[PDB]
């Protein structure tokens, strides 16, 4: 499900 | 058991035959896995390589026949004359 | 295409469809919806039943 | 339209192999230039703004010519595939 | 010659000027040439006015007002003529004087600014673009307002539907579900229709007995009683459930948006909007939608009418709400103007969000003129919209009746926001409504039926697009001679009587009388009859108006009859047609074919070239006449002069004529000479055989016109010139090439021959070995240079007739990116008529030219004279279009008695009167013979003997009585001219007026043998010269397949298109003399494999035993 | 052979299939004006009665050509393989009478005209529904055909 | 990758989704190389993750597009394979025959069914080679090539080509084709009589056949260069040789309109 | 010569897939402008996927038929004309895997 | 960034082009002519130069896109060939 969310969530 | 005429093609042996579809993504994915040989049967599969149609005069019944004149007819029993070891 | 008895190597297949598909464009014969019915068709006529079947 | 295309249509087991036949005979019947022909001295192929058919007009219109006349043969497996070519190549001259 | 016209229904009032729907619209829509004092603020004035006050406040500082003051144009870069000999659009200056505030010191006002330019209308209709007359399309779409639709799924109950235009403006629908939940889906999901109904103070006590007390639905409004209890807290709640992140206390935040300025408004205060609104539901609603501001307090003038309709829908009997989607009281037109305003405003848009950044990037006070405003937006979507537009396309100008229909067609297809492409069925159909506002036959044929119409000859929009159309007025017996233009809506509203209903003056004549209640034919009474039809004419469009006997014409037919004249090729010895249906000069008149005088006066020079008028004022001007010009089309126009020297001329009447334009009226053909009857197999189908005494008086001859182009392409291998240098074999090719260059004007220029040189380098990078050591043999010092030459396309092309160079120093042209200079070469042909050619009457017997045959031997009258055409019969039994035989025994009368006709639609000529004009006929027929001194040919009275027998004639009566009965019917004897021997039995002959039809390049009879082919595929393609290729289908393929034709199939699949490796040995092989080469493969599979291979996806073929076998021979293999 | 206007001939029995059909339509409006039939009676009353009437004269008109003129061109065309659907000679000699709506159900009033004499107005643009409701399904069974035609050789050719 | 109108070029969006994938993948190496922080090992091995899609097939999960001028699908793979777009259907849709010519067709009354007439001009380009080659063989050209440049310009035949012409053509046919081929019938194979004009004389009797009246319909000539093809064409597909419906017993060439209205 | 009589689709092993490589892809480089060359190891390539020119070479070393079947030194370009350029082809050897989103989907 | 590979010597530079092209667009209205941008520019600025140096600053038009009446025929078929014979 659409990656660039997850990416800045993970960095978060 | 009775199928509908197109679920009736789209589920045939050869893939070549079952990918000139609009699905050809599930018939190939299936086809791989498989190692499925196309024996080219059909004649549409039969088209897509570039063969010779199976059918008309691409049937093997007659693909493959001979002629020849009765004064050759003769030359090739001297061709069978000549075998005798001298 | 004669009348003698089929040919062997022949496109018996093919020639079938075809047969069967070009006639095709001359068929159908109505229905709709009158004036409020209780009720609900049965003759489906036409190509569209062909399909059906 | 075709001379006797129905008793060239009956000398076969199906209408295919005619063709075949007809065919295979024609392509032979230039492979090997003009002279492999199966019948020629009288009444045989012709053409008009001069006599000319006589020597290279239609490939099959003879094969078709000769084929239908009872003088030519042919079969399902009647002489061996490459000693054909040979003796052909070797008794009828025209390159 | 003489003109009897027919039948008599006094038609009231003239035809309307049959451009209006263009040319009139346009300009309201860009009022140019009235100040701005003047008292009209739509199209442009209202998107501008709309589009400026930019009151962007606070996000920093700023506070900068700017408003509009005075658009205006004035002078357009170039002339109209000029606009199409280079290549540009045909503008018009367009700025207004701007000004802004500082909430400080300074209110600089920078006037003219010119944010790009707007396309011009023609006096005739169309713009012009890059050379290329056009035309914008006329399009329908759903009436704003409201309407309440049968629930989709529900059998039960009807939803509702608000719809506003712009798309901006909220798609709104209505629908309840009682157990609990209502529904109103706005944007998207549900919510309580109270929710928004407490919005605006509506609390439920007014609302549930003020409102639908007479409806027991009030319990579906009453529910959610917890949030029917605060006033201005619904405005948040609600904005609550929505969903973005925003902050629950932006005041008067986004139901501003539900207000006034941009979404839910529709063009002007009146009736852009309320028309719908109001008339149908409701009674008012102040500013244009929900609108208001000035108070906080948000009224809603909306939505307590739509519940209080939907409560009044869904039960009792109002009356019968239901609505007609399809009822023209409910679709609407948009002219060529509203097309224009809005993708005028979708400018303003990216403009105005362009300028709001510029607010925070200026410095100071240097910043009203450009470093606020750009051009850049406005001018590529303005263009952008007549460039591509969907809705916009060339001008189909074989003919002015062409031009004309086309200008005035109506399509569906358009915006995208309005009807698409999968829908139609009923959308198709032709309406109780169409009846006077489109016709009922126009419409194409195919995948676009219906979605494509041409409207009525009476028919105008208003005011606001609902097709309205002339209706008179009657009192009790009394029928008014005023009319009154009637909306489709407003028209259901009475009884309204036919137009062929017998009169006494002003009183109708019979105690019952048709007329039609709302889409209902019904036999009424006089005293009911309230309105009355003006004349048939505005029942049909226009086109179908100039078709003969349209009454006795399946419908079906009129179609192509009413098409067939749109292909009518201008021919040079234009021609009026022996029977008129009244139109003929209203066409030509009003389309601009031929030149008229302004007012009185005389005549100084009548040139081939300018007509000058010598008005009685002292004045006298001179008129151009563009000769020999090219259309897009092809078909050439010119306009040859009428008028004589020092003539005493009388206003309005021509001076000269026009391409179709005979003596002023249309002319699309050549009256001729027919004999329908069945010939040897000639006319078998739909063929036609002629008599090329037709070619021998150059009657069916047109004159057609082609532009060939090429460029000096600045290729980084060396300029490309122009030169008269080819470099190989003679210089009997260059004979016409005179002039250095260029070709010579008037040089017969057939196929193959060099109608300009050129001269371009050979090889991509390098000379070439093999030819190394040729050209040294012979003269090494050979031009190295390629013969990139502009030659005639095979086909055929006529004689030079004019060029035009563009070298260097180019005057104001536009030569693209490597475009160094352009040539162009027109060449004209007078293309004679010979077979494989295509003719038709404007009943549809549409026949293709099959036989050319001499005089000498076809059907000849008893007295010498030959017919023309030979027509077969049995193309007329099944094409239910007897019209066709009745305009041929008129026709007839129409040549032995010298004299025209004209037969009005439905109102015209009947059987007996023309059965009295054929009498009158027979004897300038018979009654020379009589005095001439001779009797009855041994074979008319031969043919007579059949002649009864057949049944034609009255047993006993006198040879010479005998004949008149038959020539009545409109059959004479005629005699085979092969033979001498009469063709046994009457046949009928007459005047039937066939036009010719314009050839398609599809007709270029095209042939290849061997071409180019694709980069990519291989498969082949044509280009400038070489035909491209034949596209074998599927169908194709199993015809193939179905036969025996085994090879035959893979001879398509391979030699002639797939196989590199095949087709080249193939060439070869055949020039030499073998049979071709056994086919390789296709590349279409080897692209698959690749292709597939691209995919982690293996596809290895395989042998008898699963071994490989390699289909890209060896060339696969690593290193 | 040829065809001009009086070769599309009209039977005396026309006015009276007409005519005769026109009381026995009158008497139905009566058996409705009471309160006998019902509204949906009232109407299959009538296309029952013309739809007769119309199939009617298409006999007369045959009829009047086989026995008093059988070598007519129409005629001739029709009975011999040629060119002629009787559906066809009716619309031009004796009448096209009951074209439909662009609902379905068809109209109540016939078009008594026929293409021989003046096929009226309102007659006219009442038959033009047929028009497109004729062009669209066409449009459909020439694509659907060709559609099922693919099916078939693809279940097929092998 | 091709070279256009000057500076423009042109390149399968193929390209452009491959440079993608291979930029990232390099990126990847590079990064795990110097150090690596997890987060941003896995994000572009995410990132790449999609691109691998990418190439193989576009939407199964996400669009990518060119940078802005058109929002299009960079055509992947199955998408040409599939012909997800039409593709497949131009694909069977058959491709393009070398040997094509395509004009108006009109009765050829006295014709017989045995033949056929097409305008020489067509005839000419049609089995130009074929042509070539007797130029040769007759006096009126020396060489190939020659011969080539005799018939490149119409003002420049002699009017010895067109007995040339007539000459290869004895014996030889060719094939006509309808608009919709809905039978075997549908395509029909006569020896053409050289004609003139620029139209295609079609016999009266197999207009049946091949659905086709004359107002403007227009018939497809096919040239069969095998000796075996023509030899097979002129055999089992030579229009009289059909005369009967492959559909039912009734005949298919049988006496029509006009015809029928004599007799 | 051998008459091909079936066909066969199956999955495309590392090793099958390498095969069919005549290189490895290493860069994002189409064609740089100065020159309409392929760039270094890019897409486009003499040495990878096949020559540019004919039988000609990359730089000339070699320019004939005779030289057939033999490749150059300095460059590297075995050589039959264009048409090999269009059938060959080449891979990308990545870091960590992906599957084919036809079998995931 | 591009598919063809251009030096950041050449980019520096074309945005400065791409940016006179603005500065050009702000005054005059004709928008100019490869003299205007080019004197504009600077030193070495000729009139051959601009002109060459946009045709590069272009962008590869997609070999596949959507040709003449736009339905199902794709563009690259409209393309010839060379090296083959
Ligand atoms: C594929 N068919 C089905 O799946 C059938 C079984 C089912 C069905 O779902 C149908 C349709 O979806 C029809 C859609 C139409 C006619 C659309 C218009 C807009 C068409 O208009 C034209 C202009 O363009 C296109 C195609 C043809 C057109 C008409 O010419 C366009 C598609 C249909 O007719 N069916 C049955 C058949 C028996 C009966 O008719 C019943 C009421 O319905
Ligand atoms: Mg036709
Ligand atoms: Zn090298």
């Amino acid at each position: 499900k659409i990656s660039t969310s997850d990416p800045v969530r993970q960095y978060l | 058991l009775l199928m509908g005429v197109t679920k009736s093609a789209l589920s045939t042996k050869s893939w070549l035959s079952a990918a000139s579809f609009q699905n050809t993504t599930h018939v190939l994915t299936e086809a791989a896995i498989a190692g499925k040989k196309d024996e080219l049967i059909g004649l549409k599969e039969n088209v897509i390589l570039g063969r010779l149609i199976p059918a008309g005069t691409g049937s093997d019944f007659v693909r493959f026949t001979q002629v020849v004149d009765q004064k050759t007819l003769k030359a090739i029993e001297e061709a069978r004359k000549e075998a005798v070891e001298a | 295409s004669m009348a003698r008895p089929v040919s062997i190597g022949e496109a018996v297949g093919i020639v079938a469809a075809q047969s069967i598909g070009e006639p095709g464009t001359q068929l159908t014969m109505r229905t709709f919806h009158t004036g409020g019915v209780a009720g609900a068709a049965d003759i489906t006529q036409g190509l569209p039943r062909v399909i059906e079947l | 339209a075709e001379p006797g295309i129905d008793k060239l249509f009956g000398m076969v087991d199906s209408k295919y192999r005619l063709t075949v036949v007809v065919a295979k005979r024609a392509q032979q019947l230039l492979r090997h230039g003009f002279k492999n022909t199966v019948l020629e001295p009288e009444e045989r192929p012709k053409m008009q703004t001069l006599e000319g058919l006589f020597d290279d007009p239609n490939a099959e219109t003879w094969a078709m010519k000769e084929l239908l006349t009872g003088r030519l043969v042919f079969g399902e497996n009647l002489v061996p595939e490459d000693r054909l070519q040979k003796e052909m190549e070797r008794i009828y001259p025209g390159e | 010659m003489e003109i009897k016209r027919f039948g008599r229904i006094r038609e009231v009032i003239p035809l309307p000027p049959l451009t209006e729907i263009q040319v009139e619209s346009y300009r309201r829509a860009l009022q140019a040439d009235v100040p701005p004092e003047k008292r009209e603020n739509v199209g442009i004035q209202a998107a501008f006015r709309e589009t400026f006050p930019i009151e962007e406040e606070d996000k920093g500082k700023g506070g900068l007002v700017l408003d509009f003051l005075e658009y205006r144009l004035g002078e357009p870069p170039f002339p109209q003529d000029e606009c199409r000999e280079k290549d540009l659009t045909y503008q018009a200056p367009l700025y207004a004087r701007l000004q802004l505030i500082h909430k400080d010191t300074g209110l600089i006002k920078e006037d003219e600014v010119f944010l790009g330019h707007i396309p011009l209308m023609t006096e005739d209709g169309s713009f012009i673009i890059n050379g290329a007359d056009r035309v914008i399309v006329s399009q329908i779409h759903r009436s704003p307002g409201v309407y309440f639709t049968p629930d989709p799924a529900r059998p039960g109950r009807y939803i509702a539907s608000i719809i506003p235009l712009p798309k901006r403006g909220p798609w709104i629908d209505l629908e309840v579900e009682p157990n609990g939940v209502v529904s109103m889906k706005v944007n998207k999901r549900k919510f309580p229709l109270v929710l928004l109904l407490r919005v605006l103070g509506y609390d439920q006590e007014t609302l549930a007995r003020e409102l639908g007390a007479y409806g027991e639905l009030v319990q579906g409004l009453m529910d959610e009683s917890v949030f029917a209890m605060r006033p201005e807290e619904a405005l948040i709640r609600l904005f609550t459930l929505l969903r973005p992140g925003d902050p629950p206390k932006r005041d008067k935040a986004v139901a501003y948006v539900y207000g006034l300025i941009a979404d839910p408004r529709r063009y002007d205060l009146g009736e852009a909007g309320r028309y719908k609104a109001e008339e149908k539901l409701g009674i008012r609603l102040s500013g244009r939608t929900l609108a208001r501001f000035e108070d906080g307090e948000f009224k809603d003038e909306v939505f307590l009418p739509t519940l209080r309709y939907l409560f009044a829908l869904t039960a009792g009997v109002p009356g019968h709400e239901v609505d007609d989607i399809d009822h023209l009281g409910n679709r609407r037109i948009r002219t060529v103007g509203e097309l224009m305003t809005d993708q005028f405003r979708v400018g303003l848009a990216r403009l105005a969000r362009g300028v709001r950044e510029r607010m925070l990037m200026g410095s100071e006070d240097s910043l009203t003129p450009a470093k606020l405003v750009n051009s850049r937006p406005l001018e590529a979507a303005i263009r952008e919209f007549f460039s591509r537009s969907q809705l916009s396309q060339f001008k189909d100008e074989t003919n002015p009746l062409s031009s004309l229909r086309h200008k005035r067609r109506i399509s569906a297809l358009g915006p995208g926001g309005l009807t698409r492409e999968r829908a139609g069925f009923d959308v198709r159909d032709v309406h109780r409504t169409h009846y006077g506002r489109i016709c009922p036959v126009e419409t194409p044929e195919g995948a676009n039926i219906g979605l494509i119409t041409s409207l009525a000859a009476y028919a105008r929009v208003d005011e606001l697009g609902f097709i309205r159309t002339p209706y008179r007025r009657v009192v009790g017996g009394v029928v008014t001679d005023e009319v009154v233009y009637m909306t489709a809506t407003e028209e259901d509203r009475y009884t309204i009587a036919q137009a062929n209903t017998p009169l006494e003056g002003n009183r109708i004549a019979a105690e019952r009388v048709v007329a039609r209640r709302k889409g209902e034919p019904v036999i009424v009474s006089p005293e009911e009859v309230e309105f009355m039809d003006v004349s048939p004419k505005q029942v049909f469009s226009v086109n179908t108006n100039l078709i003969p006997f349209l009454e006795h014409d399946d419908a079906n037919r009129a179609l192509m009859g009413s098409n067939m004249q749109t292909q009518a090729v201008p021919l040079i010895r234009a021609q009026a047609p022996v029977v008129m249906t009244g139109l003929e000069e209203r066409v030509v008149r009003d389309s601009l074919a031929a030149l008229y005088a302004e007012e009185d006066g005389e005549v100084a020079k009548v040139d081939g070239n300018r007509i000058v008028v010598r008005y009685e004022d002292g004045r006298l001007v001179e008129y151009p006449l563009r000769r020999f010009y090219r259309s897009n089309q092809g078909t050439a126009l010119d306009q040859r002069p009428r008028v004589v020297v020092g003539q005493r001329v009388r206003k309005g009447d021509l001076l000269a004529d026009g391409p179709a334009s005979e003596n002023g009226f249309l002319a699309l053909g050549q009256n001729v000479l027919v004999a329908i009857m069945p010939f040897d197999g000639y006319n078998f189908e739909d063929a036609i055989v002629i008599s090329e005494e037709l070619l021998k008086r150059d009657f069916y001859t047109s004159i057609h016109i082609e532009r060939y182009e090429i460029e000096a392409r600045d290729t980084k291998l060396g300029p490309e010139r122009i030169t008269r240098d080819i470099p190989h074999l003679s210089e009997a090719a260059l004979r016409d090439l005179d002039e250095e260059g260029v070709v010579r004007i008037g040089a017969e220029v057939k196929p193959g021959d060099i109608l300009v040189g050129r001269t371009s380098f050979k090889g991509e990078s390098e000379p070439t070995p093999e030819e190394r050591l040729l050209r040294s043999i012979f003269g090494e010092k050979a031009r190295d240079v390629k013969d990139t030459s502009l030659r005639v396309p095979p086909g055929e092309g006529g004689i030079v007739v004019r060029t035009v160079r563009l070298r260097r120093g180019d005057p104001g042209v536009e030569l693209k990116p490597g475009v160094r200079e352009v040539v162009r070469v027109y060449v004209a042909q007078k293309r004679k008529l010979q077979v494989g050619d295509k003719l038709a009457n404007r009943h549809g017997n549409k026949g293709v030219v099959a036989k050319i045959l001499p005089v000498e031997d076809m059907p000849h009258l008893p007295d010498g004279t030959p017919v023309d055409v030979i027509l077969n019969p049995l193309g007329v039994p099944s094409r239910m279009n007897l019209g066709q035989i009745l305009e041929t025994h008129l026709g007839l009368a129409g040549y032995f008695l010298g004299q025209r006709y004209i037969s009005p639609i439905f109102d015209g000529a009947k059987e007996p009167e023309i059965k009295e004009l054929l009498a009158q006929a027979f004897e300038v027929y018979f009654g020379k013979r009589k005095g001439e001194g001779f009797g009855v040919d041994k074979r008319e009275v031969e043919v007579l003997r059949r002649a009864e027998k057949l049944g034609l004639v009255t047993p006993g009566k006198t040879p010479e009585e005998q004949l008149k009965e038959l020539f009545l019917q409109g059959k004479v004897v005629l005699y085979d001219g092969r033979t001498g021997e009469p063709i046994e039995g009457p046949i009928v002959v007459g005047q039937m007026f066939i036009m010719k039809l314009y050839h398609m390049v599809e007709d270029k009879m095209h042939a290849r043998s061997t071409g180019p082919y694709s980069l990519i595929t291989q498969q082949p393609l044509g280009g400038k010269a070489q035909f491209g290729g034949q596209r074998f289908g599927e169908m194709e393929v199993w015809a193939l397949e179905a036969y025996g034709a085994a090879h035959t199939l893979q001879e398509m699949l391979t030699l002639k298109s797939d196989d590199i490796e095949g087709r080249n040995a193939a060439y070869e092989a055949i020039i030499k003399g073998e049979d071709v080469p056994e086919p390789s493969v296709p590349e279409s599979f080897r692209v698959l494999v690749k292709e597939l291979q691209a995919l982690a996806l293996d596809v290895q073929t395989l042998d008898e035993k699963d071994n490989p076998v390699d289909i890209f021979e060896g060339l696969a293999s690593k290193r | 052979i040829t065809i001009g206007i009086d070769d599309a001939v009209i039977p005396e029995e026309k006015k009276q299939y007409l005519e005769e059909a026109d009381r026995k339509l009158l008497q139905i409006e009566q058996a409705y004006e009471m309160g006998f039939l019902t509204d949906r009676e009232r109407y299959d009353q009538i296309l029952q009665l013309w739809t007769e009437t119309t199939e009617k004269v298409t006999q007369a008109v045959f009829k009047n050509f086989e026995e008093n003129y059988p070598f007519n061109p129409l005629y001739v065309m029709a009975q011999s393989g040629a060119r002629g659907n009787p559906q066809q000679i009716r619309q031009l000699c004796g009448l096209r009478g009951l074209m439909q709506k662009p609902s379905g159900e068809t109209f109540e009033v016939p078009v008594r005209s026929s293409f021989r004499e003046g096929l009226t107005v309102l007659e006219y643009f009442i038959s033009s529904h047929g028009a497109r409701k004729g062009g669209a399904d066409t449009a459909l069974r020439t694509a659907d055909s060709g559609y099922l035609t693919r099916k078939l050789v693809d279940v097929t050719h092998e | 990758m091709v070279q256009v109108d000057g500076g423009r070029f042109a390149t399968s969006d193929l390209n452009d989704l491959y440079r993608r994938l291979i930029n990232r993948n390099n990126r990847l190496k590079k990064l795990l190389a110097q150090g690596a922080p997890e987060i941003i090992i896995r994000n572009e091995k995410r990132m790449l993750q999609e691109a691998v899609d990418a190439l193989l097939d576009n939407g199964r999960r996400g669009a990518p597009v060119t940078n802005p001028g058109s929002d299009r699908p960079l055509r992947s793979l199955t998408d040409i394979l599939s012909g997800k777009q039409g593709r497949f259907r131009q694909n069977l849709l058959g491709k393009r025959v070398d040997y094509s010519g395509r004009s108006v067709i009109v009765v050829g009354p006295q014709l017989k069914l045995h033949q056929c007439g097409l305008p020489k001009r067509m005839a000419l380009e049609l089995f130009k080679p074929f042509l070539l080659k007797k130029m040769e063989e007759k006096g009126i050209a020396p060489n190939v090539k020659a011969a080539r440049r005799m018939l490149e310009r119409q003002r420049d035949i002699k009017d010895e080509v067109w007995d040339a012409l007539e000459e290869v053509i004895h014996g030889k046919v060719v094939l006509l084709n309808r608009a919709p081929t809905l039978h075997r019938l549908g395509i029909q194979a006569f020896q053409p009589v050289l004609v003139e004009g620029q139209s295609i004389q079609l016999h009266p009797l197999v207009c049946e056949a091949f659905n086709a009246d004359f107002d403007g319909d227009q018939m497809a000539v096919h040239v069969p260069l095998s000796s075996f093809a023509q030899a097979e064409a002129r055999i089992q597909m030579l229009s009289a040789h059909n005369l009967l419906s492959p559909a039912s017993g009734e005949p298919l060439a049988k006496p029509s309109r006009d015809i029928i209205l004599g007799l | 010569k051998k008459e091909v009589r079936k066909v066969r689709i199956a999955l495309a092993s590392p090793e099958k897939i390498r095969s069919w490589s005549y290189g490895e892809v290493e860069k994002p480089e189409t064609i740089n402008y100065r020159t309409l060359k392929p760039e270094r190891d890019g897409l486009f390539d003499e040495r990878i996927f096949g020559p540019i020119k004919d039988y000609e070479c990359a730089c000339g070393k070699y320019k004939r038929q005779r030289f057939e079947g033999k490749v150059c030194e300095r460059c590297g370009v075995e050589v039959t004309k264009s048409i090999v350029r269009r059938y060959r082809m080449g891979h990308i050897e990545l870091a960590t895997p992906a599957a084919h989103i036809w079998f995931v989907k | 960034a591009r598919t063809i590979r251009i030096p950041v010597h050449m980019v520096e530079t074309i945005n400065k082009l791409s940016r006179t092209a603005r500065q050009l667009q702000q005054e005059l209205g004709r928008e100019p002519t490869y003299e205007e941008i080019a004197e504009a520019m600077g030193p070495g600025w000729d009139a051959k130069r601009v002109e060459e140096t946009l045709k590069i600053a272009q962008e590869p038009v997609s070999l596949e896109t959507p040709i003449g009446d736009e339905k199902d025929s794709f563009y690259g078929d409209f393309i010839p060939d060379e090296h083959l014979p």
